[PDB]
């Protein structure tokens, strides 16, 4: 392939560095429409500005954090970290989210791994390995209650068990309910007056939740668990401007009041270097 | 003798000539055209009202002057009121449709000034609030009033600060869109034909908006001595290849 | 060799070598050529 | 009040004009639908797309 | 049952009106049913909140 | 086992079925059909929303007891109200329609009475006040609730003297006109399918109505002992065929 | 597979809809036999709902 | 590749893509035929 072509002197009546951009094109003008070049070639296939491998390696999308330790006495269980949930989302961590709204509608397969590490502030004794379950609630499930409810049994629901200091991965298919993900969604979920706006309504893809399998021992075990996501067979539609100012919450595209200005200006005249 | 410059553009029982165009933008390079079967899931036959929905409505005119800040309308709402295109959204379940924009805004050979007009398909505004504070319905269907990005912050209403288009991405990058200038000098009117874009096959018309236009004043007008420090612009807009269906009692819808 | 039944667990893609910007670069209605005017 | 055999029955007034017999939303999930086979078994799963087929036998 | 995703509503009403014959009185019952069309497609398996229970059963 | 008596009409999104029907009468023998090349004048593409329009809408119902004198609608007047198919109506210059009128009334088989179901094309009413009179717009365009024949005269309004038809012509003699009785003791409905009747080839849906269909009951209702001494009868009807030209900006009508 | 076939204005002596329940019959009623449909395709299988599937996990 | 001899050890089965309601929703003796009346 070539990059350049050699091109030599012109003088013509044909001029195609002159445009009009009002209409709305960007002409594909070269270095050899204007100054003369010599053959050079690619050497290059622009392989890793895929979307898929744009999209395909695996991002922090979530940190949570449950605990062990002896639920007697305890009145509210999800709210002791006996094990907690997660509201699946993927526009909660933002560097990963940035890069997805690069689109308007994405598809794809999710390939999750979950990291699950243990820590012991209060001085400790022996350890015994804790083992995690994982297990996926969807919309309309009964949701759990206690750290150790009939919901556990997950009969009809995918559940994985992994041991804390480990990793568990396995890949779901792409869930959505329309032919993509809205990354945006300029709607309501019906024309009530105040029902909220955004895609919020639209991706509510359930919960996730998590839970010690061990009952307690002597001491407190905090286990910290990290969900990452990885896009697997990724499809984008129409692309749009990136991201300028911070992001204040999951599903709108409010930015926050006095914010900076985010170009930076010129120390010096618009004639500076 | 054909020029880029002078176009025809008749639909239904309605027709624009324009004697200074600048081309004209098919958005994503798509023309407009109905559901095949193969993308079809409602079982419903639709309805295609044809040459009596698809025709050219003109909004009600702005005003450009020297302190304008832009304006923006969203699709389909802007012709929730328009003829038998209007009755025909708030009678069906679901209804599809493309449309074919037009601006309009001439002036002389010495005024100067530069409107950027851009289609922005699923343009979900935030809320001057910040936070998590929505922006209530009403203020996302201005219908054909469009919004006025130099009004004042309302509450449950959008923020309105141009150089962030109304969502956290920069003036600047608006250009990724589908999008025509009017340059005085250039210029007096923009085209810019729409494809229906969606997730899904077909959709509410009431509940969703799929593209907002958006006309902003960039390089500022600027009149000739003692001339009237301001221009109206006008913009016409024509539903293309509308298809209804589910058709029943008629929607109710806030406000 | 996919080791798994279902689809989604097959490894990540394989690059589009698609490419194509006109869709973005040029989405006017009448063709413009490059070298000849702008506007006629 | 209690679970009986006269929540199956809807009831038919003579003489009555113009009025309504009986209404409900389409939560198949939900509400009458389900304790029927098919509310039942819908709720086995996350989604359901399709056509439904209501009969009314009139005795 | 979600919002978004709502299926609408299914009311019944008299289009003329029920007329009993002589000798005859009172309220008629109609019977009504559920089923899926042919059409019909479920998915995404997942746990029903038709069923619980708090200690294991024995025999 | 197919019976003469048992049918369905499915005609849009709404489908009828009758288990104790007579045939059913489709005028002059000839099926609602859209307007041919050959017989246009008015150059215009016209509209054809098709299945939004053309799906049965069931009017108000009517109360027959031992003293009803008949009732009267007219047409596409009854249906100035239904759905799209009115705003269309009103939306348009001119349209063209046939229709399924269905007309309904059960009983038992101890009940006896029998009502005559007839299309008249080009019914021309009488003033009561005999001379040169006129009738008023208003009264022969009573919209759905249609003329109560057992009401009383009022001013500017039609004649309502069932023996004469309501022009001066005998009840008798209306059988020359498309019809079907009702006969509690064989018939439960009526249904008469109605082709456009017109001396051109499109006209205005509201200046000018092209049937009056007519329920007029000729053996008086006979109920068996202490039952109810009366019957609702409703009629539902379904433009077929519908076809609007001349799109603009929506008649304002008197009243 | 078409999930729906395209079906319009019916005006017959044969009622699919009216059936006698009393039969112990479900007889297989369709959106066409009461609307007019447009065609549409299953895109479906049926797969996750296979009694190997239900029990299997 | 099964690795184990017994057929109890090998994955779950694959779809019977069987699929026949007539036995649970048309039992009857004599065959109803849709749009024909139901009772002659
Ligand atoms: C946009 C967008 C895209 C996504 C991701 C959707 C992923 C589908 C649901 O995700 C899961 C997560 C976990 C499990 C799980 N099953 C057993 C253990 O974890 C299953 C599905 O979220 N928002």
């Amino acid at each position: 392939t070539v990059a350049s072509i050699s091109s030599g002197p012109k003088h013509t009546q044909k001029v195609p560095i002159l445009t009009a951009n009002e209409t709305g094109a960007t002409m594909p003008v070269l270095p050899s429409d204007s100054i003369e070049t010599r053959t050079t070639y690619m050497h290059f296939n622009g392989s890793e500005t895929d979307v898929e491998c744009f999209l395909g390696r695996a991002a922090c999308v979530h940190v949570t954090e449950i605990q062990n330790k002896d639920a007697t006495g305890i009145d509210n269980h999800r709210e002791a970290k006996l094990f907690n949930d997660w509201k699946i989302n993927l526009s909660s961590l933002v560097q990963l989210r940035k890069k997805l709204e690069l689109f308007t509608y994405v598809r794809f397969d999710s390939e999750y791994t979950i990291l699950a590490t243990a820590s012991q502030p209060d001085s400790a004794n022996y350890s015994s390995n804790l083992v995690v379950q994982a297990m996926y609630v969807p919309p309309g499930a009964p949701n759990p209650k206690e750290w150790d409810d009939y919901t556990w049994q997950s009969a009809s629901n995918p559940s994985v068990f992994f041991k804390v200091g480990d990793t568990s991965r396995f890949s779901v298919p792409y869930v959505g309910l329309a032919s993509a993900y809205n990354c945006f969604y300029d709607g309501y979920s019906h024309d009530d007056a105040e029902t909220q706006y955004g895609i919020t309504v639209l991706s509510h893809m359930g919960s996730m939740a998590f839970r010690i399998v061990n009952e307690h021992d002597e001491h407190k075990t905090l286990v910290k668990i990290r969900v990452y996501h990885r896009a697997k067979h990724v499809e984008a539609w129409i692309p749009r401007a990136p991201r300028a100012l911070p992001y204040t919450s999951i599903g709108r595209t409010n930015y926050p009041k006095n914010t900076e200005p985010v170009i930076k200006k010129r120390k010096g005249d618009i004639k500076s270097y | 003798g054909y020029s880029d410059r002078v176009q025809q553009i008749t639909l239904g029982n309605s027709t624009i000539t324009t004697q200074e165009a600048a081309n004209a933008v098919v958005c994503y390079a798509e023309w407009p055209e109905y559901l095949p079967d193969v993308d079809a899931s409602d079982v419903n036959k639709t309805s295609k009202p044809d040459t009596s929905v698809c025709r050219f409505y003109t909004l009600d005119s702005k005003t450009w002057t020297t302190g304008s800040k832009g304006w923006c309308w969203k699709l389909p709402d802007a012709l929730k009121d328009m003829g038998v295109f209007g009755q025909n959204m708030f009678f069906h379940s679901l209804g599809r449709s493309g449309y074919t924009v037009h601006v309009q805004c001439n002036a002389t050979k010495f005024h100067s000034g530069c409107l950027l007009v851009v289609v922005i398909p699923e343009h979900q505004l935030a809320s001057h609030e910040g936070g998590n504070v929505s922006v209530k319905y009403t203020f996302t269907h201005p219908g054909e009033r469009g919004i006025d990005l130099s009004s004042a912050n309302e509450v449950g209403g959008p923020v309105k600060d141009v150089l962030y288009n109304m969502n956290g991405t920069l003036l600047g990058n608006l250009l990724i869109f589908p999008h025509q200038f009017i340059n005085l000098r250039t210029n007096n009117t923009a085209t810019i034909v729409i494809p229906y874009i969606n997730s899904v096959p077909i959709d509410s018309m009431t509940r969703h908006n799929n593209v907002s236009l958006m006309v902003i004043p960039i390089a500022p007008l600027t009149v000739p001595t003692g001339a009237t420090p301001s221009l109206p612009i006008t913009v016409t807009i024509a539903p293309m290849c509308t298809e209804f269906s589910g058709i029943r009692s008629k929607s109710i819808v806030p406000q | 060799i996919n080791y798994y039944k279902d689809a989604a667990s097959t490894s990540s893609a394989g690059q589009s070598l698609s490419m194509d910007p006109s869709k973005f670069t040029e989405p006017v209605k009448d063709l413009m050529l490059k070298g000849a005017p702008a506007l006629n | 009040t209690k679970d009986e055999v006269n929540s199956y029955l809807i009831p038919l007034n003579a003489n009555r004009q113009n009025e309504q017999v009986f209404g409900t939303n389409l939560f198949i999930g939900d509400g009458v639908f389900k304790t029927t086979l098919l509310g039942e078994i819908v709720q086995y799963y996350t989604h359901w797309s399709g056509s439904l087929r209501f009969s009314l036998m009139y005795t | 049952p979600d919002t978004y995703t709502s299926a609408g509503f299914l009311s019944c009403w008299y289009q003329t009106s029920l007329i009993l014959p002589p000798e005859t009185t009172g309220q008629v019952y109609l019977l009504s049913f559920i089923s899926a069309c042919p059409d019909f497609k479920l998915r995404l398996m997942k746990d029903t909140q038709t069923i619980s229970q708090t200690v294991a059963l024995t025999e």
